[PDB]
DNA sequence: ATTTTTTTTTTTT
């Protein structure tokens, strides 16, 4: 038998490789992960002797795997197999694809969208797509069309799901688009996923065993005997398949860029005190966090220092059950044209993950829970696809918040205050939990803030827009030769490529590492100075009381909760519980600066 | 089989000899109870089965079907051996350990199972079969195989009608049936594992277990997992078309909107000795919504919308009205968020819907047969027999949705015209809404119909109100940041589970009717106000200005079980109207103050 | 080819 080539493969496999397996034993889930480098450590570089006969001979590796299981566990014929190979070097691309790549073990990734649910599927092997329940006989001569139906009860089965996936974004060519590609996967991988991840799957492409075809007008024929003294056709299409997963890029025991292996509450959740606490409280670090992060960027430099906590966690305290509290906050930017709203807006996308750059002016209302479905695609109703909430505690910042229609209203008032999700179809009445905040991409009418009308009428749009969005922090243009020439003399070396930005002294990487250490305190606030934030807001209120004849505003307690989230996440930035009264002064200061953007 | 020797003996050893609870075990009397009830649904608990023989758990689920048949036959052999009397005119039940949705799996087929779900829209009721009679074509003598036969063929040329009739005939007579209606499944929005795939699966019931289900309502089942008889078997596409079917043995309520306490009986007296007097406008009201400070107006307000619906047909005119109706105009910034939670748990009927983007257009009748994909859906109005539609952001809905709602308030019903079928839908229901205004967030004592723009023939049907203009009051805000911390410092009268006894009894017993007690006062509120409250904002007096008062002043007194009335509690409710009505009129408003402070 | 649906455009005071 030729497939005793695969017998030798698994002979090879088992002997020298002879605990997660012991973990598998209760439901007999059969899944074990192994490196593919094993083929080089031990199979003596049989990668091309192994890779191609994957679904050829995997049955036989499966057999040997079960036969391994028998070598210590009392094994029975019930046993089945999965295999979960991994650590694939020289990862191939989506274009790495032909007829010729049958049976391979190529590695690929993407995202997870537009998915389908669990609907599962003689001790011989009748499990095929190329299957027939009616068969001829066993011992005697019986008919060739007749059939019994039998023990589907003392037997061995599986379970699976189905999806679609579009092409990756580290790979993005001209012209072409991220087309959709379709897979079923086995059970212990099932429903362990969600939209928005990165992978190194097994891409073992196989074909459709079709039932009928449309526009499949290639050879039309059949394995029909010759002549002497309705039929079927054949035209297929491609798919893919898999065996193994690793969701990547989204990690705190990881010791990151700026580390050495040290001790903590966990392994290296915050182990790097000895190096990072240099940059904990020494407010030169603040100046660095104003300056050593945007060396290529220059405008108003408050935005360079007010935004920063936005990336990082808020409150999430030990609180009531009656209603939700929030940690993170509504955000905006405005200014005028040619004040360079593109410098940072991509590095908004880049500086941290789940940092989704996508435009708003193109959207519909179906950029939240897509729409619905009314054919039996999966169960005639799968309407939990979306566009916004894919962030597992992540940001979805959008561009051009102006020409959009009046639908985002009901999306966003609830989004950053109520965090709920539903549609008006024949789905259900159910709702789920918003993870995300946003910032703006506004712009004025012609851009120019002619100080002759109210800001609300200088934009002239919906009403609560500027009450929910607690911080705007505008960048506005004037005509002063000094300010432009700071910029130009930064261009002096932005293309004189040697040190072609502002002098940096605090890397993005060490900074992004300290980010998570900020999130491991739970500051708890009964501060006397914090209790006097009532006095601060009242003293504020005399100033909200100001600008009330001319240009009264719509002020509320969202701003209050914002103020306290600000000081809270700042104490989280202090690397300290027991919030500091200095936060009172700072909060009051900048936020009573917020009024400067609206004076007329 | 052999072992069934023992089983029947072991059954008969307990159904009338094994006893707990100080003798006369129910089973000895349950049989005759159901027998005299013509009911035929003997019930068991696995607990007592386990108390008898815990060996009854593992020779069972090799085939749980044999357990039930082996039990049904003990039944028959116990029924007519003792009651041969009523033998000319069975199935059983079990009802105790929970398993969860999406935990039944590949492995949980056709065994001892205990499982849950929820209802939605589905089909009607229909019959099925049990018995084999087909023959009469040659000789067609009486042959009579000896079983009612489910899926059984022999097909000889020899069969006792002169062992003939290889060809075939069919009967349409002497033919057993058994009614049956199909389900649709749903899963709870309380027990959510965060937005996973929405539950709906093929599940089944039977003849006696029939004609009881209702949409978006729940019933716990014993249940046992199987699959459709043939899920798309042919050499075919890249997947089998498989679903999987569950079938009902005992159906056990999950809702219990009726009496809920089975064999609480200790605390039941505190309701009618503390929610019965006219002080209960403070006792039952102190606990009205003690969550946050502001607006004790709404506490008194919402307490009485929950309360009624009634015939009390006046003289020979028609049915007049039996409904509640509320609406408010606020601003997000108001503490209006929690708009539907608790008294809908008090509500025996109601069903939720948030606002447009997710408002119901269903709020369309044909009649079909059922081939694959035959369904239709629309308005919940049969549901909500004295129930409520729980909503925020109402102002965007469709005029024709409002048509039904206006008709519900007008003729207690809706009126289809010019359709195929002209079926109806009776409206004994209640409504809640939370919209936003025009031109902003609230418009002052200037008119209210245009403060938020609903239309002419629609709002006149609506009843309750509460409106918040809100300027500053400081001590409560400092109290509220104290509330912020101490409410975020959950570091970790009428009894609470019995207040519903008040909706049971208060509305139930006392339903007073009266002559004109002083109601020519309302002739003044007609005529004087037609001359006093003339032109400021001052139309709104109608029959529903008092018919609504019957709706709710009666509720206010029905709280008390007065049974006979002077103007006291009536006008105490109109103390809402002195408060509710004033809100809609120009700052020349105190025409109400003058004209009612005696009615205050 | 029809039945049960939904949006994305087609073109706007
Ligand atoms: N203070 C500054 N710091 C850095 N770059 C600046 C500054 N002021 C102006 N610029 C430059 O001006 C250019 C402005 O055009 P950019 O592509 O950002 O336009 P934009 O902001 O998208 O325009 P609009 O917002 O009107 O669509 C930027 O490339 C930026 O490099
Ligand atoms: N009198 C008050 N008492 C308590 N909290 C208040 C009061 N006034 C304002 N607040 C605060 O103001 C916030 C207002 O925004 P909120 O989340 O209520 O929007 P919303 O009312 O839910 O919007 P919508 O009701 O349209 O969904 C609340 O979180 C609440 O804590």
């Amino acid at each position: 038998v030729k497939d005793e080539v695969g017998i030798r493969a698994q002979k090879l496999f088992q002997d020298f490789l002879e605990r997660p397996a012991a973990s598998l034993e209760s439901p007999d889930r059969c899944t074990l992960e192994v490196s593919f480098e094993d083929v080089e450590k031990y199979d003596q570089n049989l990668a091309t002797a192994i890779i191609e006969e994957y679904y050829h001979i995997y049955p036989f590796l499966c057999q040997s795997v079960s036969n391994y299981v028998k070598d210590r566990i009392g094994l029975k014929t019930q046993k089945d197999c999965y295999v979960a190979f991994t650590e694939v070097p020289t990862r191939h691309k989506v274009r790495d694809l032909t007829t010729s790549k049958i049976g391979t073990l190529i590695r690929i990734s993407g995202q997870v969208v537009r998915t389908h649910p669990v609907h599962p599927e003689i001790r011989n092997v009748e499990q095929q797509f190329k299957f027939t329940n009616p068969t001829i006989c066993r011992n005697p001569v019986c008919s060739n069309r007749k059939r019994f139906m039998l023990d589907v009860e003392k037997s061995l089965f599986l379970d699976f799901q189905k999806i679609r996936i579009q092409e990756t974004q580290a790979e993005l060519p001209r012209g072409c688009i991220p087309r959709a590609v379709e897979i079923i996967l086995r059970s212990e991988l099932v429903e362990t996923v969600q939209a928005g991840d990165r992978y190194d799957f097994t891409g073992t492409l196989i074909v459709v065993p079709d039932v009928s075809v449309l526009a499949g007008v290639g050879t039309r024929a059949e394995n029909s005997s010759r002549h002497k003294p309705g039929m079927r056709e054949l035209n297929y299409r491609m798919a893919f398949l898999a065996c193994s997963v690793q969701a990547t890029t989204a990690r705190t025991d990881l010791p990151m860029s700026e580390v050495t292996a040290e001790d903590m509450k966990k392994q290296m959740t915050d182990a790097e005190w000895h190096k990072i606490y240099e940059m904990s409280k020494d407010r030169n670090l603040y100046q660095n966090l104003i300056s050593s992060l945007f060396p290529s960027i220059y405008g108003n430099d408050e935005v360079k220092r007010g935004i920063l906590l936005q990336q990082f966690g808020g409150v999430a305290k030990t609180t009531t059950e009656k209603t939700s509290l929030r940690g993170d906050i509504n955000v905006c930017i405005v200014g005028d044209p040619s004040t360079a709203k593109s410098q940072f807006l991509k590095q908004v996308s880049d500086f941290s993950p789940r940092a989704i750059y996508t435009s708003g002016k193109a959207s519909s209302a179906a950029g939240l829970t897509a729409a619905v479905v009314r054919d039996e695609e999966s169960f005639d109703f799968v309407i939990e696809a979306g566009a916004l909430m894919l962030a597992d505690n992540g940001i979805c910042c959008i561009d051009e918040f102006d020409k959009m229609d009046q639908r985002d209203q009901v999306a966003i008032h609830e989004a950053m205050e109520q965090q709920t999700i539903s549609i008006a179809r024949a789905g259900v009445r159910a709702t789920l939990n918003a993870r995300t905040s946003i910032l703006a991409a506004a712009n004025p009418i012609n851009g120019r803030y002619d100080r002759s009308k109210s800001l609300q009428q200088n934009i002239q749009l919906s009403a609560p827009i500027m009450s929910r969005f607690d911080l705007f922090f505008i960048l506005v243009d004037e005509c002063n030769e000094v300010v432009d020439y700071a910029i130009a003399r930064k261009i002096v070396d932005l293309h004189s490529n040697i040190e072609e930005s502002v002098e940096r002294a605090y890397t993005r990487e060490e900074v992004l590492r300290y980010v998570t250490f900020a999130r491991q305190f739970k500051p708890v606030i009964s501060q006397e100075a914090g209790h006097m934030l009532v006095e601060n807001y009242g003293h504020l209120r005399q100033r909200d009381t100001g600008t009330s004849g001319r240009s009264t505003w719509r002020i509320t307690v969202r701003q209050l909760e914002s103020m306290i989230r600000l000081s809270e996440a700042m104490a989280k930035l202090e690397c300290s519980n027991r919030v500091l009264e200095r936060h009172v002064k700072e909060a009051f200061r900048l936020l009573n600066k917020s009024i400067i953007r609206v004076e007329q | 089989l052999g072992p069934r020797t023992e089983i029947a003996n072991r059954f008969q050893s307990f159904l009338r000899t094994f006893v707990d609870e100080r003798g006369a075990y129910t089973y000895r009397d349950r049989i005759r109870r159901m027998c005299e009830q013509n009911m035929s649904s003997f019930v068991v608990s696995y607990t007592d089965l386990a108390n008898k023989e815990h060996v009854l758990a593992y020779f069972l689920p090799e085939a749980p079907f044999q357990m039930l048949e082996i039990f049904d036959k003990v039944a028959k052999d116990m029924v007519l051996s003792i009651f041969p009397t009523y033998e000319r005119v069975i199935h059983v039940r079990i009802s105790p350990l929970i398993e969860e949705l999406r935990t039944f799996r590949k492995l949980h087929l056709n065994q001892l199972v205990r499982t849950l779900g929820v209802v939605t829209a589905t089909t009607g009721v229909l019959p099925q079969l049990s018995v084999i009679k087909y023959d009469c074509v040659k000789c067609g003598y009486v042959l009579g195989p000896f079983v009612q036969s489910q899926n059984t063929e022999i097909k000889p040329g020899s069969c006792p009608e002169c062992q003939s009739t290889g060809p075939f005939s069919i009967n349409m007579e002497q033919t057993l049936y058994r009614n049956y209606q199909k389900i649709t499944l749903q899963e709870s929005p309380g027990r959510i594992p965060a937005g996973r795939i929405p539950r709906s699966k093929d599940v089944i019931l039977l003849a006696d277990l029939c004609d009881q289900c209702k949409p978006g309502d729940e019933l716990e089942v014993t249940g046992i997992y199987t699959n459709n008889y043939d899920g798309s078997l042919n050499t075919d596409q890249g997947f089998p078309v498989f679903a999987t079917v569950i079938i009902a043995n005992h159906v056990v309520v999950k809702d219990s909107k009726q009496v809920v306490q089975s064999l609480t009986d200790e605390d039941i007296a505190t309701i009618q000795k503390l929610s019965k007097d006219p002080r209960i406008v403070e006792r039952v009201v102190a606990s009205m919504a003690p969550s946050i400070y502001g607006h004790d107006y709404i506490k008194r307000a919402l307490a009485l919308a929950l309360f009624g619906g009634e015939s009390k047909n006046p003289g020979e005119k028609h049915k007049v009205r039996g409904d509640i109706n509320l609406l408010i105009c606020g601003d997000p910034g108001t503490a209006k968020s929690q708009f539907l939670k608790y008294t809908e748990k008090v509500a025996p009927r109601a069903v939720f819907t948030t606002g447009q983007g997710a408002s119901a257009v269903g709020l369309y009748v044909r009649r079909n047969p059922v081939s694959r994909e035959w369904t239709l859906e629309a308005g919940a109005l049969v549901l909500a027999d004295q129930g409520v539609c729980l909503i925020d952001e109402f102002d965007k809905m469709n005029d024709q949705d409002r048509t039904s709602i206006h008709e519900a308030m007008e003729q207690q019903s809706i009126s289809i015209s010019k359709a195929g079928i002209v079926t109806s839908l009776q409206a004994r229901c209640t409504v809640i809404a939370a919209a936003n205004p025009i031109g902003g967030r609230y418009d002052p004592s200037m008119t209210f119909s245009e403060n938020v723009n609903l239309s002419e023939p629609i709002l006149s049907r609506f009843d309750v109100l509460c409106v918040v203009k809100d300027e500053f009051d400081p001590m409560q805000d400092q109290q509220l940041a104290k509330f912020v911390v101490h409410s975020h410092m959950k570091h970790h009268e009428i009894p609470q589970d019995l207040l519903r006894q008040y909706i049971v009894y208060a509305k139930e017993n006392i339903r007073p009717k009266l002559t004109n007690i002083d109601e020519d006062k309302i002739a003044k509120m007609y005529a004087q106000l037609r001359q006093e409250s003339f032109a400021t904002g001052s139309l709104p007096i109608t029959v529903r200005h008092i018919e609504s008062v019957i709706r709710m002043s009666e509720a206010h007194a029905r709280m008390h079980l007065r049974e006979n009335v002077m103007e006291a509690d009536v006008s105490m409710a109109i103390r809402m109207m002195l408060e509710s009505f004033i809100e809609a009129q120009k700052f020349s408003v105190m025409k109400k103050m003058r004209s009612t402070f005696q009615k205050y």
